[PDB]
């Protein structure tokens, strides 16, 4: 049923007049993601099966929503940019997010090895030309390059390795099929077939080594901070992780020992970085590797409280960076450059977005349970039953957690703005919308995050 | 004696020979192992493509 509405939404932006556009792109896909809540919800006593594969099924993603949900909320944000552009290409832009979703869509719902990787594979090229176009900032293509080295080097190792697989033992396809699983009696030939699986999604899945990625397309932003909420999507778009760990080597995770420790480093030097650095967007750049470092520590672990606090942090942190990045565009529209030092003070010409600051900033920290608590008190608590000594590590992250949120706080709550003429006006209606539609899933997920957190829950 | 011919000799054939039979394996030694069975009967489709997808 999620296939031809997406496709459908293709021709709606070419047909309508040059005086609308914007009304039938966002109105005719709140009622495309209110169809993905009301259908992909529902559950047996295992995984289904929707139809045959071309798009599967779901088994633990109620992450499928949370791209639905940000199907008219990237429209919602590009709203003040692109106003003086060209109408033609306005009707271009539209459908390359569209086509971003469009893939998204399956990838979530395939639940397949070999279509996945095809279709992972997919998102890389609409993004290449979203970040490349229209980027406010010099060498943008840099952001570019990079973006396409970091992650082809990695992920093309997956067509040596899959199809390796499939060779060997039956077929991956069907994935449920996927029970003929023989263990990995750990040899020397295993080794580089388990790193080929593994190093495609320690890309997407910042460590503390090939990180580099991710800060150079936040700081080079595809659009001011609007088209980085795509950008949040291809973090958690490292789901395939999940997958392969549980399914292809279930045995053989020595190897899993010293990428844990990679990324407990990810986790503090990384967010010693975040403490200095001039860029608002990069402040929430480097703050979004540590919070998804914390993924990469809780799988490699393989415990049944790791996959819950896992597929939560997935869903906590597509909410909640992505909602950062929206406050970090309300800023840069009226100042035009991202500097923390020169853009400082709320509450005399921002009132009401200083309450919104506040329930996005204290949302990196753990709070009365929304899913960001829920996601890593789960991880913690995983993390003991592998070894005691970790909370030690894991401690000094809470306490720069502090310094994520705070500072981004204080640095705005200190009331001057001297040189500043502009910012006159408070807030649009759709400006304040943005704020809304991010914080109040996030405030409904409080309640009974059941059909959040669930991989056998 | 005199016998001349003014057309020539145009493949004259011998039915009185016998001698020795014509079919002995002149050459042959080996009557070369047989190949491959031919498959009889029409093809029906069973898996439709038997590659990545579909």
């Amino acid at each position: 049923k999620y296939i031809i509405p997406t496709i459908m939404l293709m021709p709606l932006t070419w047909l309508s007049k040059n005086n609308m556009i914007w009304v039938n792109s966002t109105a005719h896909s709140l009622l495309i993601s209110f169809t993905s809540l009301l259908l992909m919800n529902q559950f047996g006593d295992n995984s289904l099966n929707f139809s045959l594969l071309f798009f599967s099924d779901s088994l633990s993603t109620p992450l499928l929503i949370l791209t639905m949900w940000l199907l008219p909320l990237m429209l919602m944000a590009s709203q003040h940019h692109l106003s003086k552009e060209n109408l033609t290409r306005k009707k271009l832009f539209i459908t390359m997010l569209i086509s971003l979703q469009l893939f998204l869509i399956m990838t979530f719902t395939a639940m397949e090895l070999i279509l996945f990787y095809i279709l992972f594979e997919a998102t890389l090229v609409p993004t290449l030309i979203i970040i490349t176009r229209w980027g406010n900032q010099t060498e943008r293509l840099n952001a570019g390059l990079y973006f396409l080295f970091y992650t082809l080097a990695g992920s093309l190792p997956l067509l040596v390795a899959l199809i390796y697989i499939q060779n060997t033992v039956g077929s991956l396809n069907f994935l449920m099929l996927q029970y003929w699983v023989q263990p990995v009696h750990n040899s020397w030939s295993n080794v580089f077939m388990w790193l080929a699986c593994m190093m495609a999604f320690m890309v997407k899945m910042p460590l503390y080594g090939l990180h580099l990625w991710l800060p150079k397309a936040h700081v080079e932003a595809p659009i001011a901070g609007s088209m980085v909420l795509a950008a949040v999507l291809l973090k958690l778009g490292g789901y395939g992780m999940l997958r392969i760990t549980l399914i292809l080597n279930p045995m053989t995770d020595f190897m899993a020992y010293p990428f844990i420790m990679l990324s407990l480093w990810g986790m503090i030097m990384t967010s010693s970085i975040c403490l200095r650095q001039t860029d608002l967007k990069s402040l929430i750049a480097y703050s979004s590797v540590s919070h998804m470092a914390l993924v990469i520590v809780a799988i490699l672990i393989q415990t049944p409280w790791s996959y819950m606090g896992a597929t939560a942090l997935m869903i906590a942190h597509g909410l909640t960076s992505s909602m950062l990045f929206c406050l970090a565009n309300s800023n840069y529209e009226r100042i035009h450059s991202r500097t923390m030092i020169l853009a400082r003070g709320l509450q005399t010409l921002l009132p009401l977005m200083a309450t919104w600051w506040l329930l996005a900033s204290l949302t990196n920290l753990a709070l009365p349970p929304t899913i960001n608590l829920i996601g890593e008190l789960f991880v913690v608590m995983s993390t003991f039953s592998w070894s005691n000594i970790t909370i030690i590590l894991m401690g000094v992250n809470m306490v720069i957690t502090a310094l994520y949120s705070l500072y981004m706080l204080i640095m705005t709550q200190r009331g001057k703005y001297t040189y500043h003429i502009n910012n006159i006006s408070p807030s649009f209606t759709r400006e304040n919308a943005l704020m809304s539609l991010h914080i109040l899933p996030l405030l409904l997920l409080t309640l009974n995050p059941k059909i959040i957190l669930g991989p056998l829950y | 004696g005199w016998v001349r011919p003014d057309l020539g000799d145009l493949s004259k054939v011998t039915k009185v020979k016998t001698d020795r039979p014509l079919p002995e394996n002149p050459y042959h030694s080996r009557a070369r192992p047989e190949p491959n069975p031919e498959v009889e009967g029409d093809l029906k489709p069973a898996r439709h493509g038997s590659r990545l997808f579909f």
